[PDB]
């Protein structure tokens, strides 16, 4: 890693590379090093660092992409029904890269009946933040989940839910962020799209504007589990008090 | 053995990942869970078997100045005081013994006092510390024993844990000022903000009823129970809630902090007894510099005590192997650890 | 100096510099040190 | 006074002529994050601004006013915030003006 | 120990607020509730102190030899 | 990058033999001091 | 004992910050040892 | 959108204020500083010494939130926070006790003080307008006089409670001439800070700062300076007949009432309750009252530490968010 | 060129230690749910 | 007591396949220039990426 001066004493990394340290942050410490001579800084900088190592050996999977607040925070920034106002999309278009780089806004998904932006744009806006950026990437996968299309459909997008994704010059256009379409699992994920289209640096720019966009917009929005959300019905009471 | 609170179980500000709670400034500026920890320090003073008594007389005065940064907090009796401070070299107690005393000649008429050199324990300790209780005594055997302790009030600080008593841990992610939290109707921000993700692989929901339960124990005043296969049901529970006028679940609407509007889903809050352990990251940070090595090989020592070492092999050293690294592999097993200088030959090269 | 406070009757006595200390008519072994008359000072933080 | 230290241009973030300006503003926080958002936001030339703190340790914030071929950036922050001033002076009248009363 | 001056959540003051109702407890008893009530507690989180908070300070100052 | 604090930071060196290029940086961080965060603890010139 | 560089016979100051204590001399700052080693 | 959010059983909706120009196909409708003056009228329930209820009108949650947040921490307060001590034999340690007496309120107000540096030290930091400092000294016997009281220990031990009140003020100077016009107290005078013993004796001087919410606690003039969205009922399709003594006692007896004999349930006020929302839970009322909240109410309740009336803090914290504008206007750019 | 410039980098860069990255490769699944449920008698 | 097996397999797995290169024939040699398998996995190609 590089390092960072920051006060509170304990130490900081971040939340996507947690799971190949398999921390908990549950008093967990955790040592560092430093390199001496100049060979051995270069030796470790360019042959262990994080853009080099998104992937373990065993299989070839991406490992290092994102972790639970950020998965389940984008689920519910393009699920299908995150309408954005201006301001709020304005807002939270800012609010990931937060003063470096410019966005162009597309049109939105609604015209003249109020204008509104589909979630699934703004996160195609994530990918692609300009047209200074070669970025154009594309693909098609599956949210880890879907029922199937029931009726005679050669695709798998016309189910009861988004199901079958597809990415065609860096804009999803139907789907929702979850686990294996973002990361820890099979090798079809956005990030390591990025990867192997345009090379490790954009790869982790990518990750680096999803976490500051994610983590604080995540704590706006709001997630609870209470004991209403865990609260059995009388119908399947009395469907087990039968079965 | 704990510190109660108020707690809003939502995913907040991505400093709520795993275990990772976020604490509130001017709140735990208030006393909430303000530690005391004590150590004493015991040296018992001996007289040896070369008829000598160790002296412990101090006080250099050094020109009349409020006696100087080694004997500031030591005054003109030996021992340490009670309320003055320490930090980091000042010694609290003297211990001054001979060493013509250290072989055994006769006892003589000469000198044998002759000299009382200055051999004390100092408070090594990376934040300052005070003194309140220092008793000089007597043991079995005559002598004058000394025990003294000391105490320093640690706030808090981000690092530490922090458990609930129901069986999910956690450590402090961030400290929030004072209204970046999201408050009620009534306008109470919560103290600490759990993690929701902690709640459903951990498989627990007796927390989600203790929530509850609190609430209502702090509103109708009576302190419930909540024993095993017993204690106060939720059925009643959630009549009181509903008639003193809250939600029949312990849920709330909430304002956000950021940006003042509404939330989108509502957060349920409610006070949880929250204890504090003894994981103080004072008490589990660790430093490393070209320091003390050993005796035996000249690498540095083990734990935290002596100075302390990392090591790292046997498992950890392969992994740069599994990489390929070859200079960093050689350099932090060789130069940085001993750089030794071995003569040798061609023949008979010993 | 007016200091040694007794541990069970909590006397105020000034014991010599050869005392094999002793308490007062209490009939005590230990004894604990007053409190300085410095001034100590910190903020209320 | 040159009192140069809170307002800062991002010479890395513009463009050429002007149109887009990341305004590196210190000593500040949330209480005019979306107290200055809101203002310049309904400014009809003024099409993107938002606010984002990098690091909640540091006492910085970044907000990034784009706005289409009219005016400049730079100026429509004059604008967008001499009228929070106004928003508050209209405030402080009227409260003065109905407390005199009961 | 000792009730804090101000409560931890939120600011309203507790001074005024323990012996005030430990004096309404033993004299002119009520449940447990209304003492709060006609005390003048509002928010639940002022509320976890006076219910809360057994006294130790009490039973720290029995320990004096003759102090 | 891991977050170093100034507590465990300023215990932890790293050497840089001076090559005419940060000769003024290092010059800062000689006259700057070890008690502040950039600054050097310990030196060792040419002579032995 | 007064084995040094720049100056002889001077007194010695073991170092309590940085957990590094070597002994060190006094007006010009040389450790004019090794590094501590200690059992 | 009529102000108005959407409450379901699960989640709201239409959370954004959404009251710009360039949100649908024209200007809806632009700033017009006219007409934000003559669409501003507020509405004044009371104002006690430690209360206040005074609403507001046709502004957003965003500036709305920067009054309740500048109001919280980022206005001056008056507390004490160097702590100087003389032989403080008590049980409790200098730093609690300290702190307990930092973090009480003290009631004095500000604007004949001024601001402290970091710089220039101990004889040159409190320069003519820095301290108010309370000098303090206790201490007690055994009472000579004939009680009982084998239980409570009230006659037995004289000062055994010392109270907010035993801090005395010491003047000098110029601080008697802020004395004479403006005594000063503390807040609340039963405010127990210590207990004591005879043979243990507390005395102290503690000085005094001016300071803001962000470094202490001590430091905020409220304690609690939030709002409220207004619920607003929409009731439609009337309950007339036997099911309004359900929808009473469902709801609390406070917002909602009935007329006479078998009509409606009309509604009182507005000012009255929160969302308790037991209605959405029953197949009566969950598709036949719909409820809300609506926006350009902002029903606020603050609160006093004891330093000064809630009218002058909120016109405070307007001059300040002004000032604190007005000195980001005046600052030259520079790259 | 796309498929044949990810092919011709694909190919092994040698000097590189396999039997070390194969060994912890081999060495990592330590997660071993071991399901004992039924061919009977099999490990 | 499955961690605290499989630990001391990983380390028992590891010293017998330690020193394994790569050399730029495009085949795998061990520690003394001896050879096991002529490319690696038949084709040669890297299994990372
Ligand atoms: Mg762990
Ligand atoms: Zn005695
Ligand atoms: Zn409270
Ligand atoms: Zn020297």
């Amino acid at each position: 890693h590089y390092a960072k001066i920051r006060p509170w004493r304990t130490f900081r990394l971040n939340e996507c590379v947690c799971t190949p340290y398999n921390a908990d942050f549950d008093g967990d410490e955790m040592n560092l090093h430093v390199p001496q001579t100049e060979e051995a800084r270069a030796e470790a900088i360019n042959l262990m660092g994080v853009k080099n190592n998104l992937l373990t050996p065993k299989s070839g999977e991406p490992i290092i992409a994102a972790t639970q607040d950020f998965i389940t925070g984008s689920y519910l920034i393009s699920h299908k029904d995150s309408f954005y106002d201006r301001a709020t999309l304005t807002q939270l278009l800012s609010m990931m890269s937060d003063g470096i780089e410019h966005f162009d806004i597309p049109p939105p998904a609604i015209m003249k009946p109020y204008y509104l932006w589909t979630g699934k744009q703004v996160f195609s806006l994530l990918i692609k933040p300009n047209h200074n950026s070669p970025v154009v990437i594309n693909l098609d996968a599956k949210n880890k989940v879907f029922v199937p299309p029931k009726s005679k459909s050669l695709p798998n997008e016309m189910s009861q839910n988004d199901g079958f994704v597809i990415i065609r010059g860096s804009q999803i256009l139907s789907g929702v962020m979850d686990k294996s379409v973002l990361g820890d699992g099979k090798k079809h994920s956005v990030f390591y799209t990025i990867l192997r289209d345009y090379g490790p640096q954009e790869a982790a720019n990518a990750m680096n504007r999803m976490a500051k966009l994610c983590a604080r917009f995540l704590g706006n929005r709001g997630f609870s589990i209470g004991i209403n959300d865990v609260t059995p019905a009388d119908d399947l009471k009395q469907k087990k008090e039968e079965l | 053995a704990g510190q109660n609170a108020t707690v809003a179980v939502m995913s907040y500000s991505g400093y709520d990942i795993e275990d990772a709670l976020v604490l509130n400034k001017s709140s735990i500026d208030r006393g909430f869970g303000r530690c005391e920890t004590r150590r004493k320090t015991t040296t018992v003073l001996k007289r040896y078997a070369n008829h000598t008594q160790d002296i412990i007389g101090g006080m250099r005065v050094d020109e009349n100045g409020d006696p100087i940064w080694q004997h500031q907090s030591l005054g003109p009796d030996g021992l340490g005081e009670v309320g003055m401070k320490v930090q980091s070299g000042q010694i609290y107690i003297n211990k001054s013994v001979p060493t013509n005393s250290a072989d055994a000649p006769n006892p003589n008429n000469v000198n044998v006092q002759t000299q009382y050199r200055e051999a004390p324990v100092i408070y090594r300790g990376p934040e300052p510390s005070h003194i309140d209780q220092v008793m000089m005594s007597v043991s079995d055997n005559d002598q004058a024993l000394i025990k003294v302790l000391l105490r320093q009030n640690r706030r808090p600080e981000l690092g530490d844990k922090f458990s609930s008593r129901h069986g999910q841990k956690g450590v402090c992610g961030i400290i929030v000022k004072q209204e970046d939290m999201p408050f009620n109707d009534q306008g109470i921000v919560p103290d600490i903000i759990m993690n929701p993700h902690g709640f459903p692989s951990r498989m627990t929901v007796g927390k989600m009823i203790e929530l509850i339960s609190g609430k209502a124990g702090v509103l109708n005043g009576t302190l419930e129970y909540g024993t095993c296969f017993g204690g106060s049901k939720l059925e009643d529970m959630s009549k009181i809630l509903v008639d003193q006028g809250f939600n029949y679940s312990g849920k709330d609407m909430l304002y956000s902090g950021i940006t003042g509007e509404c939330l989108q889903a509502y957060i349920f809050f409610g006070p949880i007894y929250y204890q504090k352990l003894k994981h103080m990251v004072l008490d589990k940070m660790h430093a490393r510099a070209r320091g003390p090595r050993a005796v035996l090989t000249r690498q540095p020592t083990e734990g935290r005590s002596r100075d302390g070492g990392l090591r790292l092999g046997e498992m950890e050293r392969d992994c740069v192997i599994a990489y390929g690294a070859s200079q960093l592999l050689l350099e932090r097993l060789m130069i940085s650890s001993d750089a030794f200088e071995v003569d040798v030959c061609d023949k008979c090269g010993l | 100096t007016l200091k040694y406070i007794c541990a069970e009757c909590s006397s105020k006595l000034s014991l010599s510099r050869t005392d094999a200390v002793r308490c007062k008519d209490c009939g005590h072994r230990i004894l604990l040190k007053a409190r300085t008359k410095r001034l100590v000072q910190f903020e209320a933080r | 006074e040159p009192d140069r230290e809170k307002i800062k241009l991002l010479t890395q973030a513009t463009s050429e002529d002007g149109t887009s300006a990341s305004f590196q503003i210190v000593e500040e926080d949330h209480t005019l994050g979306n107290a200055l958002r809101y203002v310049i936001m309904k400014n009809p030339d003024v099409e993107f601004c938002g606010y984002s703190i990098p690091h909640p340790s540091e006492n910085l914030l970044n907000i990034r006013i784009q706005t289409y071929g009219e005016t400049t950036a730079v100026d429509a922050l004059q604008k967008g915030l001499k009228d929070l001033m106004d928003l508050c002076d209209v405030v402080e009248s009227k409260f003065t003006e109905k407390i005199k009363s009961m | 120990m000792i009730v804090p001056v101000r409560c931890f959540s939120c600011g309203k003051v507790v001074g005024d607020k323990w012996e005030s109702y430990l004096n309404l407890l033993q004299e002119d008893e009520l449940d447990e509730g209304t003492a709060l009530s006609r005390l003048g507690l509002k928010r639940y989180c002022c509320r976890r102190m006076i219910l809360t908070h057994v006294d130790l300070i009490e039973k720290f100052l029995r320990y004096n030899p003759l102090e | 990058e891991v977050a170093v604090p100034d507590r465990v930071a300023k215990v932890l060196t790293y050497p840089e033999k001076v090559t005419r290029y940060n000769r003024h940086k290092l010059q800062e961080l000689i006259v700057n001091g070890p008690n502040v965060h950039p600054g050097a603890n310990y030196l060792l010139k040419r002579n032995e | 004992m007064p084995v040094c560089k720049n100056c002889h016979g001077t007194e010695f100051e073991r170092d309590l910050s940085n957990a590094n204590n070597d002994l060190v001399c006094k007006a010009c700052g040389v450790v004019s040892e090794d590094n501590p080693i200690v059992s | 959108m009529s102000n108005i959010v959407g409450i379901e059983y699960n989640r709201v909706t239409n959370t954004t204020s959404t009251d710009f120009p360039g949100f649908s196909k024209d200007a809806e409708n632009e700033w017009n500083v006219e007409k934000f003056k003559k669409d501003f009228e507020v509405n004044i329930s009371s104002l006690d010494a430690r209360e206040a209820n005074f609403d507001l009108i046709n502004i957003d949650t965003s500036i709305a939130n920067a009054f309740r947040r500048i109001m919280i921490s980022e206005v001056p307060s008056v507390a004490a926070e160097y702590v100087y001590f003389f032989n403080n034999t008590s049980v409790i340690q200098d730093e609690v006790l300290a702190h307990r007496i930092g973090l009480v309120p003290l009631k004095v107000d500000p604007d004949m003080l001024t601001w402290v540096d970091s710089n220039l030290p101990d004889d040159e930091k409190f320069t003519d307008e820095n301290t108010i400092v309370l000098s303090l000294n206790v201490k007690c016997t055994r009472n000579p006089d004939a009680p009982k009281g084998s239980t409570d220990p009230k006659e037995l031990y004289n000062n055994a409670h010392v109270y907010a009140r035993d801090l005395k003020f010491e003047p000098q100077g110029r601080q008697s001439t802020t004395f004479a016009d403006c005594p000063v107290v503390p807040a609340d005078p039963d405010i127990l800070l210590a207990k004591l013993r005879p043979g243990q004796e507390i005395s102290l001087k503690a000085h005094c700062i001016l300071g803001i919410g962000g470094d202490h606690a001590k430091f905020s003039p409220v304690s609690t300076a939030s709002y409220r969205l207004l619920p607003q009922i929409n009731i439609l399709q009337p309950i007339k007949g036997e099911s309004a003594r359900r929808f009473q006692k469902c709801f609390p007896p406070g917002v909602i009432g009935i007329d006479e004999g078998s009509d409606e349930a009309y509604v009182k006020d507005a000012r009255k309750d929160t969302v308790s929302r037991e209605v959405l839970r029953y197949e009566e009322f969950a598709d036949k009252v719909k409820l809300g909240r609506v926006r350009n109410h902002f029903i606020f309740n603050v609160e006093s530490a004891g330093a000064m009336t809630p009218e002058e803090i909120f016109f405070k914290s307007v001059r300040i968010l002004k000032n604190k504008a007005e000195y980001l206007k005046n600052c030259p750019i520079t790259q | 060129e796309i498929a044949l410039f990810k092919y011709r980098k694909a190919r092994l860069e040698p000097g590189t230690a396999i039997g070390a990255i194969g060994a912890q490769s081999i060495g990592e699944p330590g997660t071993q749910m071991t399901l004992k449920t039924f061919s009977m008698n099999v490990t | 007591v499955k961690t605290a097996e499989t630990g001391y397999m990983s380390r028992r797995l590891m010293k017998s396949l330690e020193d394994l290169s790569c050399q730029y024939d495009n085949t795998v040699r061990t520690s003394a220039n001896g050879i096991v398998q002529f490319t690696y996995g038949g084709d040669g190609l890297d299994p990372l990426e």
